[PDB]
RNA sequence: CGCGACCUCAGAUCAGACGUGGCGACCCGCUGAAUUUAAGCAUAUUAGUCAGCGGAGGAGAAGAAACUAACCAGGAUUCCCUCAGUAACGGCGAGUGAACAGGGAAGAGCCCAGCGCCGAAUCCCCGCCCCGCGGCGGGGCGCGGGACAUGUGGCGUACGGAAGACCCGCUCCCCGGCGCCGCUCGUGGGGGGCCCAAGUCCUUCUGAUCGAGGCCCAGCCCGUGGACGGUGUGAGGCCGGUAGCGGCCCCCGGCGCGCCGGGCCCGGGUCUUCCCGGAGUCGGGUUGCUUGGGAAUGCAGCCCAAAGCGGGUGGUAAACUCCAUCUAAGGCUAAAUACCGGCACGAGACCGAUAGUCAACAAGUACCGUAAGGGAAAGUUGAAAAGAACUUUGAAGAGAGAGUUCAAGAGGGCGUGAAACCGUUAAGAGGUAAACGGGUGGGGUCCGCGCAGUCCGCCCGGAGGAUUCAACCCGGCGGCGGG
RNA sequence: CGGCGACGUCGGCUACCCACCCGACCCGUCUUGAAACACGGACCAAGGAGUCUAACACGUGCGCGAGUCGGGGGCUCGCACGAAAGCCGCCGUGGCGCAAUGAAGGUGAAGGCCGGCGCGCUCGCCGGCCGAGGUGGGAUCCCGAGGCCUCUCCAGUCCGCCGAGGGCGCACCACCGGCCCGUCUCGCCCGCCGCGCCGGGGAGGUGGAGCACGAGCGCACGUGUUAGGACCCGAAAGAUGG
RNA sequence: CGACCUGGGUAUAGGGGCGAAAGACUAAUCGAACCAUCUAGUAGCUGGUUCCCUCCGAAGUUUCCCUCAGGAUAGCUGGC
RNA sequence: CCCCGCGGACGCUACGCCGCGACGAGUAGGAGGGCCGCUGCGGUGAGCCUUGAAGCCUAGGGCGCGGGCCCGGGUGGAGCCGCCGCAGGUGCAGAUCUUGGUGGUAGUAGCAAAUAUUCAAACGAGAACUUUGAAGGCCGAAGUGGAGAAGGGUUCCAUGU
RNA sequence: CGACUCUUAGCGGUGGAUCACUCGGCUCGUGCGUCGAUGAAGAACGCAGCUAGCUGCGAGAAUUAAUGUGAAUUGCAGGACACAUUGAUCAUCGACACUUCGAACGCACUUGCGGCCCCGGGUUCCUCCCGGGGCUACGCCUGUCUGAGCGUCGCU
């Protein structure tokens, strides 16, 4: 019964609520076993970048946000192309490549394909047989120069 | 409790025209249970009032800014002797309060040269408070693995841990502290401010960088300022006495007027 | 203390693993101090007890320096029985007390290929422990 | 009017395999209420929930757009925060109720059919030989069988692809192994086993002590070990343990080098010429359910029933028009996520034998019911059985002595041992049932070091003792003040 | 000032028993009314009933303050304590607050005085200043004639107290103005890449949970209301499967 | 001597069965058996609701309600 | 310019202390205080304790308005409490309350359906009831007889207690 | 005087509260995350020198082997066991074994009855009896063999 001023209040608790209850007391337990992944994947990953592939530079949708630029899923083959990155060879070379995104305007389009131009120039590629280096890197610039990095590859500024 | 704790009965009520209470009871024949009352927090074998949920809100937040007060409040209090004394730290040959020590006990190895720098301290007395301190707790915690209690020492803050926590932690009521860890739970281990400290000349010179100056901020907080005084001056008899105060004052009236008995 | 944590530190759990333990590791939780003269010659401290070897009991009514051979070892109920050990009871005939093999001290030590084996073993650990905080 | 080939079927204890049933906490597919709320009640709510049925796995499901959007655009799925108690639904009442964008955890992509090209290039089985047995493979052989043109394999799949030319780059993969690895990597990788510090020191308490004093040296001894448990109390040093990038022994596994062996086969750019798609499906009507989805969100039944610059979507029905966006009706896929069942652990401001699981114990037991099913009560001698020998009365139960023990005023349902209730003893009382409030009195049990009654400051007198007082000197230390 | 004091007496009594005088019906509960011929209660022991979660509201305490808050994530020997604490800052995304109003399209909170001009036409171009108007109250504060002193006086030296009157006026209250959004009525102007069924402006009423120099956010505690078993015990029933 | 009595075996099962019909019988249960679950179902109704002292201290009336054994509302109360 | 005296009570946990004046009913209900009480956690008491903890008993001594508390004696035999905070499954006379135990009733109702027992002896500590013998009776062949089905499940039979 | 009754106290009973204890629970967290026709889960019946339950086990039956350990097990008895021409006990568990029901599998069960093929015995090969062993369920895939069809054809 309503009892003076007040505010109608309307809570969803008519529907056996109690059966279905998520507590959080695993909660530092799954931050130390997400750690430990974090931890174990980089490790198993050697010198390549602990967070994972490149992400491309893109513009958030909407009207509320077209202002703010974030990371994308992958760089669009249109990017690739004038990046003269093979779509297959990007993947292996730690280069996100997402094959659905177009590319409305040149300006996103541009600044993408200087992202790749840089990243290009900043990556050591370890020859494939050690003994024998083919055409991947110098020894000197991989002999104490490789590091794994750290956080996102170039992260995205506004 | 188990959910299910004192519902695994499928009891029902006799009714009303049987001369018993309403309350339900067990179904069924041939053993003592049946017959009895079911389900109720009154009933010997029933289920709890109100039983007791792991939903119960067990923790609290605290904003970072009086979390920070309470440590600075606590590490001002540790500075004074009253205050160290008043919690019973045994602090009467130690040579200077804001006890600081070289860097080298940072890497010490042993637990018995960390023993005699305690006693070269004059902080010893401390440790022997802390053996004398050494019985059993009353009560059901002795069931609860919690059989062993004592008082607490003192809290070495270190900057670099080189072997300094191996060398300690054999002694009883010492705890260390990194410096850039401060915790109020050690500082002021009872709610109580005025913890006995023994700093590291690393860790001494670093809680100006950690905390700032009223000059400068925290260099390593990166919002955080050392919260302002509503009291410049607390020395209230000083203030009473001073002479501009007193040349404000009417007369006292210190003559006492008892019941007059009218005749 | 203790840090590693799959060790236990609970006091249920404790007492459940001594009073439920197998004879095997009976045998190691009734060991016994060896004499002064025996932690000299034999770079050890403890010993698990056997059948047939020679103690001095050092607590209780039966504290002497009288040494006395150990005639039974039951593990069952966690104690030993020595030779000269015992009382009469209400018709008259011996029986042996029962006493914890932490409160005799070993100064005979029955030997055979297993025990200086053991003893060796012990001796070795030791003394590698002592090399390692030189 | 026989013999063959095929097709469609049948039998077999044919040769070799596979499925069934359980568990089911979490997961997937269905089915599916009512109590309840609405202060009645029928729509609504409860609730797509309980119950019912089926199917899995260590996770499952989902999943690489017939997507979101309308922006300067994002870009598989799943999970968290927020959006948001919002848009919306609703006897527009009670109530119900998402998504997009944003920030994070994780991050991974792909394969067919079709269209085509390539002498079916393809696959299974059975024999024979060889290397090995481990999840039975490799190699070779068989004018040895079968499958398969009613279509196997290679290329190739919307992100386009293919074939020819022209130019450029020869670039280097997988698997099984021998020797050794560095050995693995938060400091051997995992599993199992055996070990590793220091008081039972002196004097004492006690039934027993782990208790209490002490241990000159800077302080008994060790401490990277002062967690815990046992031991006749309450133990860092008595014992097991604890600490340690401590030691030793055995077994198993995943990362390279030298080499062995086998398969192992061309990639990109430009130009030209070609080739491009899933149908009783979409979509429409109607019906029933479902959803926040509202002139109909999704699902299904029946009827109608497609197209190819087509089709779907663009949250108000419809026509015209432009634009945007994807490419349905085939398939796989780790991670982040879930887990009241199981195996093995750790912990707790929890409970402490009417509590906590029903179950601390020969508990889903005893027992009850024809059955489905229902379902308890019940812990504690003592440090040690040392569990009362022996004498005596009695037919025995049971006693009296004696004995053990620190204690039986601990005697096998035996720690302590309340109340109700009962026996006996002592004192008092008693015809208005007891009991009670206030006020006294009598008696009684105890208490009071009760029984010649405090104490201590100064002064006076008496008789005695004395590191003997003031003032000075030396030294030490403080307090206050000083242009 | 008196008496009395150890194996008999002295003091005490809440407490034990007994006697007497006065008073006194058995508690709980519903009820206008219980001692009731109203119900429950033979006795004793142990157990036994406003709880926790979520959401609001107000009060109170704390921190910061036009902000505040890391709660989700991440970094820190992964771990006795520690599942804690600490830190992040281009992790503040986001929530709440900082702006309201309208069904919506949308729009969206500064005035006051002194001057020259069209006409100081109820007014448009500017100037100069100041920066939320005014009236009546208003704690506090400020000025203040005039008094209050000494052994006494002709004559000022320094400040302390009382003080009629006067002044600036916090918060808050009442009132009058003003501004913003909706909607009416009346009316005349202005703008221009789109000369329009375009856009803007004024005055006078009226509707708003508004403005008019912020007060909120987070945390804790209390009380109240609510949804949940919901203070505890209690139906006759309904449904599903056996 | 009959529409007779009776054993055993069978069949019919819950809104169902079976009834020479009494709402009879269906395992001491029948105008809807028993068992478990939904379920701690709901109750404006009855009963109970656990320490002390101090301070303040009511209402049974107004209006509305499928309201008349109940609420909302104003009043009366306390606290800040 | 106090000095033959060199000196002069207590106080003021300021959340304390002191003074003066008026007032004091209370159900439902609200509020405050609690050095009232229970359990557990963080601090603290160089706390207590086998020279005796908790608990319990007590014609023992007291304190407080009260909730309650302290102390003596006894029993008991191993743990417990004060203070500052924190947290509750935190206080019982009732609920035809739950479980357990115990009274009065009360040595009471009762041990009354189917005719019936008696004598002697034996064994035995003990005989109305056992056994043997002797009588007197009953079932009266549709039995109180002799055997089976269902059901029971060792009750069968010896010996012993 | 007693009895009876009441009150109080001492002692003794009855009873099992209280307190202390705790090899039990409850709650949270972690790591694994594994059944079955090669016969599971579950059930029944058996198995010890003395053994009813619980526990363990399966006619090899409170356990065999192997490995680790290293002198016990124990309530009583008995007997091993040079502990080196190897070893009590316990643990581990990778070898072996694992009765009857049960998805339960020859048919059927509140009972019982077949069939086929080998082996042994009475026979002294021929098939009757006794015993032993191996098979004998349903569905389904690939292949095989044997087939059916006035199904479609071909040759004659
Ligand atoms: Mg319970
Ligand atoms: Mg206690
Ligand atoms: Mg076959
Ligand atoms: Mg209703
Ligand atoms: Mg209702
Ligand atoms: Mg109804
Ligand atoms: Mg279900
Ligand atoms: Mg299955
Ligand atoms: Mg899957
Ligand atoms: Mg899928
Ligand atoms: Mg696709
Ligand atoms: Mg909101
Ligand atoms: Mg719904
Ligand atoms: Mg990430
Ligand atoms: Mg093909
Ligand atoms: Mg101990
Ligand atoms: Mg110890
Ligand atoms: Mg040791
Ligand atoms: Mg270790
Ligand atoms: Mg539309
Ligand atoms: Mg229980
Ligand atoms: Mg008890
Ligand atoms: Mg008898
Ligand atoms: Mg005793
Ligand atoms: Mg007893
Ligand atoms: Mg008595
Ligand atoms: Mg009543
Ligand atoms: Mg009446
Ligand atoms: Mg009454
Ligand atoms: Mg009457
Ligand atoms: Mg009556
Ligand atoms: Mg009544
Ligand atoms: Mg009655
Ligand atoms: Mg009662
Ligand atoms: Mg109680
Ligand atoms: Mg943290
Ligand atoms: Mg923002
Ligand atoms: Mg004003
Ligand atoms: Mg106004
Ligand atoms: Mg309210
Ligand atoms: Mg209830
Ligand atoms: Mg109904
Ligand atoms: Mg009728
Ligand atoms: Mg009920
Ligand atoms: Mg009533
Ligand atoms: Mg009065
Ligand atoms: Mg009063
Ligand atoms: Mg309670
Ligand atoms: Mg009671
Ligand atoms: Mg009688
Ligand atoms: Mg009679
Ligand atoms: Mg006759
Ligand atoms: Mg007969
Ligand atoms: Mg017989
Ligand atoms: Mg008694
Ligand atoms: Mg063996
Ligand atoms: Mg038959
Ligand atoms: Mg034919």
């Amino acid at each position: 019964a309503p009892s003076r001023n007040g505010m109608v209040l309307k809570p969803h608790f008519h529907k056996d609520w109690q059966r279905r209850v998520a507590t959080w007391f695993n909660q530092p337990a799954r931050k130390i076993r997400r750690r430990k992944a974090r931890q174990a994947k980089a490790r198993r990953i050697a010198p390549r970048p602990a967070s994972g592939p490149i992400r491309p530079i893109v513009r958030c949708p909407t009207v509320r946000y077209h202002t703010k630029v974030r990371a994308g899923r992958g760089f669009s083959l249109e990017e690739l192309r004038v990046a003269g990155i093979h779509k297959k060879v990007a993947r292996t070379i730690g280069i996100s490549v997402d094959p659905r995104r177009r590319n409305k305007s040149t300006e996103s389009l541009q600044a993408n394909v200087q992202r790749l131009k840089e990243y290009r120039s900043k990556l050591i590629l370890f020859p494939r047989k050690p003994s024998a280096p083919k055409k991947g890197d110098s020894s000197a610039e991989e002999l104490k120069l490789a590091t794994q990095l750290t956080g996102p590859v170039m992260p995205v500024r506004n | 409790v188990s959910e299910l704790a004192g519902h695994q009965t499928s009891a029902e009520s006799w009714g009303t025209g049987r001369a018993v209470a309403r309350i339900p009871r067990v179904r069924g024949g041939g053993t003592h249970r049946s017959g009895q009352g079911a389900f109720g927090n009154m009933c010997r074998g029933g289920r709890m009032f109100a039983p007791t949920k792991t939903w119960r809100r067990w923790h609290r937040r605290v904003n970072t800014t009086q979390k920070r007060y309470a440590i600075c409040s606590a590490l001002a209090a540790s500075a004074l002797p009253a205050l160290v004394m008043s919690k019973g730290h045994r602090i009467e040959e130690v040579p200077e309060l804001p006890l600081v020590v070289e860097d080298k006990v940072e890497g010490y190895k042993k637990t018995k040269e960390a023993v005699l720098l305690l006693k070269k301290l004059k902080a010893w007395n401390d440790i022997k408070k802390v053996y004398a301190s050494q019985r059993m707790r009353a009560g059901k915690g002795k069931m609860r693995n919690r059989r062993r209690i004592q008082r607490r020492g003192p809290c070495i803050i270190y900057n670099e841990d080189n072997g300094i926590i191996k060398a300690f932690r054999n002694i009883p009521g010492i705890t260390l502290l990194n410096v850039s860890k401060l915790n109020i739970l050690k500082l002021a281990p009872g709610g109580h401010v005025g913890r006995f400290c023994i700093w590291t000349e690393s860790a001494f010179r670093k809680l100006d960088e950690l905390y700032g100056t009223w000059r400068k901020a925290a260099s390593l907080k990166s919002n955080y300022n050392l919260p302002m005084h509503k009291m410049i001056n607390t020395d209230l008899s000083r203030i009473l006495k001073s002479p501009e105060i007193q040349r404000a004052l009417r007369a006292p009236r210190k003559k006492i007027h008892r019941r007059v008995l009218k005749k | 203390m203790k840090f590693n944590p799959f060790v236990t530190s609970d006091r249920s759990k404790n007492r459940k693993r001594h009073f439920n333990a197998p004879s095997h590791i009976r045998r190691k939780i009734m060991s016994s101090p060896l004499s002064k003269e025996l932690r000299q010659k034999y770079n050890v401290r403890s010993m698990p007890i056997r059948k047939d070897d020679e103690v001095q009991v050092v607590r209780g009514h039966y504290k002497g320096q009288q040494i006395g051979k150990v005639v039974q070892v039951y593990r069952k109920k966690y104690v030993i029985y020595i030779e000269r050990v015992q009382r009469e009871k209400a018709n008259g005939t011996t029986v042996h007390v029962g006493i914890h093999p932490s409160k005799v001290v070993i100064t005979r030590l029955k030997l055979d290929k297993d025990r200086k084996k053991i003893l060796e073993r012990k001796a070795k650990s030791r003394q590698v422990g002592k090399e390692k905080g030189k």
